[PDB]
């Protein structure tokens, strides 16, 4: 077997796994007034774009033309999405980490009480 | 409702102190620096708004932020300004002007329900109170001032017709405020002032408080010695506390003979232990204990004394022959010059501190520790056998 | 009643954490694609040569390859539009629905990816500034007035070259197919170990795995006495006498402690 | 304090007999020996006459005999599994006669492989399926045929056939 | 920390003790035998020792034996056996009601309770079914006896009558303990649940279901102990974990395992010694001292032979342990506290003693458990250390793994 054929097969298996998980992940979100914390919401959105940037890097490479093999535009998005997760969000959530635990613990006791 | 809550707080606040009831109420209400914190049980929504009882009541007084110019002037004059006990006291003892500028809070009083004592509510409140000032209670939701009566209104009112009425409930804020609601004042350290006792010392010790000062002259009314302990909140420089803790420990060891000889060996040992915990607080190795040098050892002890000490470890001598070396040995060990090589148990530590520093006789310690005189000598001999081997190893 | 709002926020906070684990799982599945993708050719001639090795099979794989990305990434953009819609990240509610309904091409999908990021950038500035102010006020830093988090992000984005080099680093030592041939022929302008073309996020990927692992850890008949006879037994009668003092604790304390055993605006 | 006298018992008619005499030494009993698995420990007892009795206070190894193959091997005892008289004896791992215990199958397996040259001519090597399964597990059900409280030994025999089927049903 | 074995078996587990004594006589010429120090003469049972307890007076000790089943009472002042009293059956458990050795209640294995007084066996009674534990309340004068049956039988010494037996929901009671300060009582069911009862009323205050996220296999509550403070409660699970609970909460503050996988037999809170935050947990194999709050191992007492029970003299460093060997081991830990008054000069001779010594700190996995836990890869690495049939492991790593598998 050619190296490309084995490689392409590996990518094919990855996508159907990711797509099926995306199918599951989209379903639960659609299943879910409850007001959402903004900080973690951005942190969720930030890494999603990072995954898209990784996939955009994948897509750029796969094009047989390979006009931009470095995937500069895809990379820069990943750089931006990676920066916000590491430098901006993490210090804030760490400062906010205790009060998050208290509320989550607060509900868990209530849910047990309700049951 | 405020009165009903006020009486409950005063039941706890007045639960345990020695007769100085009246004036404190005026201090609590009119003093601007003072603030009140109350620990409450969980609030069941099915309660219907009934006030829960207070489990712990803490009164704090913001202190510090004194201009360096005033401190030097006051220090030179020897005049003590009203309030700011800890900022002034540490400055006088340590001749440090930078400490006074630091912003800090003194826990004037902490009270817990006597029925519920030792259950850990008091420690919980201090844990939360420290947590409040550190900034960890950040608001999770995406004004409490009261307008004063204008001078125009005061002039326009007549004494005969005056309507002296309780302030409208709408204007007033809520009695109890969540820690998140009100922003804390930035602070550098938390302080406590109290008469030294075994129970109180253990309580503050478990709450990460470090001793900085102990008053030699016992209070006449109680016979207890005033002790001031400090704790540094995270995110603030901790070097100054460690320097103070080291100085206090050295001062304490010498003064065990003069006026603290009455302190039990166990109580004195705990004070040393609590101060040493400050050394563990600082991860920095810039300030560390220095192991004894060979040259320092020769200066301290002549070769004959080492021979005199060695023979005792072999049991070839009597105890009285080595009485002169004991206090110097005690200073080295509790000064940590001996190093990791020599370590002693709690009972052995108490015995060494007693003879070396308290200057108490062996039989007295036998009584104090509820041990036979024969054991105490036997324990005491084991201490020098370890010390003798260490001195051999250095040589 | 305020307790109920705490619960909904508590329920709310959990949802993201589960969502956080799910998306990281999506990343974990995609990890082998990134590794294999980095091993692919880089130039037209190398790709054509790769196809020449197995023309029929490669063409079939390439077709099945291309379809799955278009289906996968189109679904991802739909998730992005929905996600940024529900969380109020995108304010134009009508436009989001129109994008979701329509079917979009690869070039069009790229345009949405750019638009979604730009909206997220605007939401980024507002969110970081808002929370940074709250934390600063809560900790007394407002009284003091340690850079704002939004400012820190802006500064680090300004240092693009440094973090650009970080990604170039070939920690795994990945060699893309026909790399030596492209190098020899001069078909790689950027190069003419740090490789501009090999992308490495292994340290970030491992950190995400470490965070996921730690959270999971943190969160986790009468004869022979066979029947009992209650008649008085004389020899053991008055064997011991009760202590009238009772238990050290008061009865009221005992009753309460057993009760809790095993678990004007006033406020 | 233990005695085997019949005088303390009620007569056949049900009359309550009176104490005829003080307890005698020719009608004595001795305290039971609760044998348990562990390092071997046996206590000698001087009985009537010069005869001696051995008290297997603890014992871990015993000679078990394969009746079908007509052999005997010394094997370690894993633990008690079922005892017909009292279940608390099974709970405390007490060894007495008739107790069903689990023993190591290593010596029997090695002997079978050596003798028949077959991993566990073919017709002779054939054995009961349940016994084969027990060897596959690694331990065998055995019944102790000795009295550890008297002879100081814990010999026995491996269950087979209807015996094994019955005790498997009871287990 | 240092552990000194004052007396016991100095030979290995494989070596039989009785032949060693027959070899000991041959080597009686060896000087160390003449210079041996025995704290208490005849501190050895004939074959093995079941239980040992120290009188609250602090001047006496009592023990029970194997063959002939007999009761040994030791006098510390005389450092010798005051008397030995034979019994008709082995002793499952017993207690000393009086401050001295005078009055004691013994539970034999023949379903009979025997009351021992100064002169001798005062009275013997039979309970409906076999017993496993025993405890007595001073306030109520009621003796509480567990048993195989679901009921927990109640006997009143003041009135000399059996009373209404407490009805446990589950069948069987492995252990029972009563708290002095509270009066709260706990029972150890065969299932992973501890049922708490009130003696003031006749009621079940609540039941705690032990939760083991590490191991999902069944286990039983083998031992329970209440701290002097009364707000803390300790359990012993058959799988080999001991839980420390603060009674107010419903979650385990700390779960520390011995690791060998054997049942926990005795749990003792070393409050009196000083630094109250230390606890003892005793397997058949080893007994470990570890910190209450942080779960850090202070020291370890590993005898060659199995441990049937361990007892601690209040206010002192010594520990008596009942073992399967002919002698009864006793350990001295000088760091914990001073030696008792009666053996004052034991401290002087600390150099002569054995000074016996890792096992307590780390967990131990069986080979089958290694394969199930998917830790075959760890084998051959620094993380996993081989100890004979099974391999040791770090406690935290094992907890993470069993979650994975």
């Amino acid at each position: 077997m050619s190296e490309l054929n084995a490689l392409l097969k590996d990518i094919n298996g990855s996508l159907t796994a990711t797509s099926e998980s995306l199918e599951r992940l989209s379903g639960i979100y659609s299943n879910s007034p409850a007001e959402k914390v903004s900080l973690l919401s951005l942190k969720n959105g930030s890494m999603l774009g990072y995954i898209n940037s990784l996939l955009m890097l994948i897509g750029n490479r796969l094009d047989d033309e390979c006009k931009d093999p470095s995937a500069m535009d895809a990379r820069e998005r990943s750089i931006q999405h990676r920066v916000v997760l590491e430098r901006g969000v993490k210090p804030l959530e760490k400062k906010l980490a205790y009060q998050l635990d208290k509320l989550t613990r607060a509900y868990v006791k209530m849910e047990k009480e309700y049951k | 409702v405020s009165e009903n809550f006020l009486e409950k707080m005063m039941a706890l606040y007045v639960s345990s102190h020695y007769k100085n009831s009246p004036n404190d109420l005026q201090l609590m209400s009119d003093a601007p620096a003072h603030k009140l914190f109350v620990l409450l049980p969980p609030i069941d929504p099915k309660d219907g708004g009934r006030i829960p009882d207070p489990l712990c009541v803490i009164q704090i007084a913001l202190e510090g932020e004194i201009s360096k110019e005033s401190v030097r002037n006051s220090l030179s004059r020897g005049q003590r300004a009203g309030g700011d006990l800890i900022p002034w006291l540490i400055s006088q003892q340590f001749q440090d002007e930078e400490f006074a500028s630091l912003s800090g809070a003194r826990i004037v009083r902490i009270a817990t329900n006597p029925e519920y004592a030792s259950m850990g509510y008091g420690s919980r409140a201090i844990e939360l109170l420290r947590d409040y000032f550190e900034g960890k209670f950040t608001d999770m939701s995406e004004d409490y001032s009261i307008k004063r009566v204008s001078d125009k209104e005061l002039a326009k009112t007549n004494l005969l017709k005056d309507d002296v009425k309780l302030r409208d409930a709408k204007t007033l804020p809520p009695l109890l405020l969540k820690l998140s609601e009100q922003p804390p004042h930035y602070l550098h350290y938390l302080g406590v002032s109290y008469g030294l006792t075994q129970s109180l010392h253990k309580f503050w010790k478990n709450n990460s408080f470090v001793p900085v000062y102990l008053r030699q002259t016992a209070n006449d009314l109680t016979g207890e010695h005033t002790c001031v302990m400090l704790n540094v909140l995270e995110g603030r420089e901790s070097n100054w506390l460690v320097e103070f803790a080291k100085d206090f420990r050295k001062r304490f060891l010498s003064l065990l003979s003069y006026d603290f000889h009455k302190f039990t060996a166990v109580q004195a040992l705990s004070v040393i232990e609590s101060s040493k915990k400050a050394q563990d607080l600082s991860d920095d190795e810039k300030h560390d204990n220095k192991e004894l040098t060979r040259t320092h050892l020769d200066d301290i002890f002549s070769p004959f004394d080492l021979k005199r000490l060695d023979s005792y470890s072999n049991n070839l001598l009597d105890y009285h022959v080595i009485g002169d070396m004991i206090p110097m040995l005690a200073l080295l060990y509790f000064g940590d010059k001996m190093g990791d090589s020599v370590k002693l148990s709690s009972v052995q530590s108490a015995i060494l501190l007693a003879i070396g520093l308290q200057r108490k006789n062996i039989d007295t310690i036998a009584k104090e520790l509820n041990l036979p005189s024969n054991q105490t000598i036997a324990m005491f001999a084991k201490i020098m056998r370890k010390m003798s081997q260490y001195f051999r190893q250095l040589l | 009643q305020s307790v109920q709002r705490d619960a909904s926020k508590g329920y709310s906070i959990l949802q993201q954490t589960k969502l956080f684990d799910n998306i990281i799982d999506l990343r974990i599945k995609l990890q082998k694609a990134v590794i294999a993708a980095n091993k692919l050719p880089l130039t037209t001639e190398s790709w054509e040569e790769a196809k020449m090795d197995d023309s029929e099979e490669t063409k079939r794989l390439l077709k099945e390859n291309e379809k799955l990305f278009n289906n996968l990434f189109n679904r991802l953009i739909n998730f992005r539009i929905k996600f940024q819609l529900g969380d109020h990240i995108t304010q134009n509610e009508e436009v989001a629905k129109h994008k979701l309904s329509k079917k979009r091409s690869l070039k069009e999908l790229y345009q949405e990816t750019n638009s979604l990021d730009s909206e997220l950038k605007e939401y980024r500035t507002a969110v970081l500034n808002k929370w940074s102010t709250k934390v600063s006020s809560a900790s007394g830093n407002a009284a003091l007035s340690n850079l704002p988090a939004d400012v820190q992000v802006e500064n680090q984005l300004s240092d693009m070259s440094r973090l650009m080099k970080r990604t170039k680093l070939n920690r795994r030592n990945i060699t893309p197919l026909y790399f030596q041939k492209d190098c020899a022929n001069g078909r790689l302008p950027e190069l003419i170990t740090e490789n501009p073309y090999v992308f490495d996020d292994e340290d970030f990927y491992r950190v995400l795995l470490n965070d996921l692992i730690d959270k999971k850890i943190s969160n986790a008949k009468a004869s022979k006495g066979r029947k009992l006879n209650y008649s008085v037994q004389d020899p053991i009668a008055n064997y011991e006498a009760p202590i009238t003092s009772g238990y050290k604790w008061s009865d009221d304390q005992i009753d309460e402690f057993f009760a809790g055993l095993l678990g004007i605006q006033i406020f | 304090g233990i005695s085997r006298d019949s005088r303390h018992k009620r007569s056949a008619t049900g009359a309550k007999r009176a104490q005829f005499r003080k307890k005698r030494k020719f009608e004595l009993g001795r305290q039971p020996a609760n044998t348990k698995i562990g390092a071997k420990r046996i206590h000698s007892v001087r009985t009537r006459g010069g005869n001696k009795k051995y008290r297997a206070l603890r014992i871990e190894t015993g000679n078990f005999s394969w009746a079908s193959e007509g052999i005997s091997k010394k094997t370690r005892i894993a633990g008690v599994v079922y005892h017909p008289s009292n279940n608390e004896l099974v709970r405390t791992n007490t060894l007495t006669k008739a107790a069903i215990v689990q023993i190591d199958a290593t010596p029997f397996r090695q002997w079978f492989e050596a003798h028949y040259g077959q991993t566990l001519r073919a017709a002779s090597a054939k054995i009961e399926s349940s016994v084969e399964s027990q060897f596959s597990a690694g331990r065998l059900y055995a019944c102790i045929s000795s009295r550890p409280g008297q002879s100081g030994r814990c010999d026995g025999y491996i269950l087979e056939g209807e015996e094994l089927a019955f005790y498997l049903r009871r287990l | 920390v240092s552990v000194y074995q004052v007396s016991g078996t100095n030979v290995s587990r494989s070596l039989p003790d009785w032949i060693a004594k027959k070899r000991k006589r041959q080597l009686k010429n060896d000087l160390e035998y003449q210079n041996r120090v025995e704290l208490i003469q005849d501190f050895e049972f004939s074959e093995a020792s079941n239980k040992i307890k120290v009188s609250r007076d602090g001047q006496y000790c009592m023990a029970t034996g194997t063959y002939k089943p007999q009761i040994h009472v030791y006098d510390f002042a005389n450092l010798s056996l005051k008397f030995d009293r034979h019994t008709d059956a082995e002793n499952v458990d017993f207690t000393i009601l009086s401050d001295d050795w005078t009055k004691s209640v013994h539970l034999q294995n023949d379903r009979s309770i025997q009351f021992q007084n100064k002169g001798g066996l005062h009275y013997t009674t039979r309970i409906p079914k076999f017993g496993r534990s025993l405890v007595y309340n001073k306030v109520n004068c009621d003796l509480y006896v567990g048993a195989s049956g679901n009921e927990l039988y109640r006997l009143n010494l003041e009135k000399g009558r059996f009373l209404n037996p407490f009805k446990l929901d589950t069948e069987g009671v492995n252990h029972v303990s009563i708290n002095e300060v509270n009066g709260l009582l706990a029972a150890g069911t065969e299932t992973n649940v501890v049922e708490f009862w009130d003696p003031r009323s006749r009621s079940r205050v609540s039941k705690l279901y032990l939760e083991n996220n590490i191991d999902n296999r069944p286990f039983q509550v083998t031992t329970t102990s209440f701290r002097n403070d009364g707000l803390t409660f300790a359990c012993g699970t058959s799988n080999g974990y001991s839980y420390i609970y603060d009674l107010r909460t419903s979650e385990p503050s700390i779960i520390k395992d011995q690791g060998y996988g054997f049942d926990i037999k005795k749990i003792i809170w070393l409050d009196n010694v000083g630094t109250e935050n230390k606890i003892v947990t005793c397997d058949k194999r080893i007994a470990k001292i570890w910190d209450r709050l942080d779960g850090k191992a202070y020291a370890s007492m590993e005898p060659s032979v199995d441990i049937n029970d361990i007892e601690h003299v209040p206010g002192t460093g010594m520990f008596f342990t009942a073992n399967e060997s002919i002698p009864m081991h006793t350990y001295y830990i000088p760091s914990l506290g001073p030696s008792p008054r009666w053996c004052s000069f034991l401290d002087s001779i600390t150099e002569e003693l054995e000074e016996k010594p890792v096992y307590s700190n780390y967990r131990f996995i069986t080979r089958d458990d290694v394969k199930k836990l998917n830790l075959t890869h760890l084998v051959g690495s620094r993380v996993l250390r081989a100890y004979m049939h099974g391999f040791f492991i770090n406690t935290e790593l094992y907890d993470k793994v069993s979650l994975i598998a």
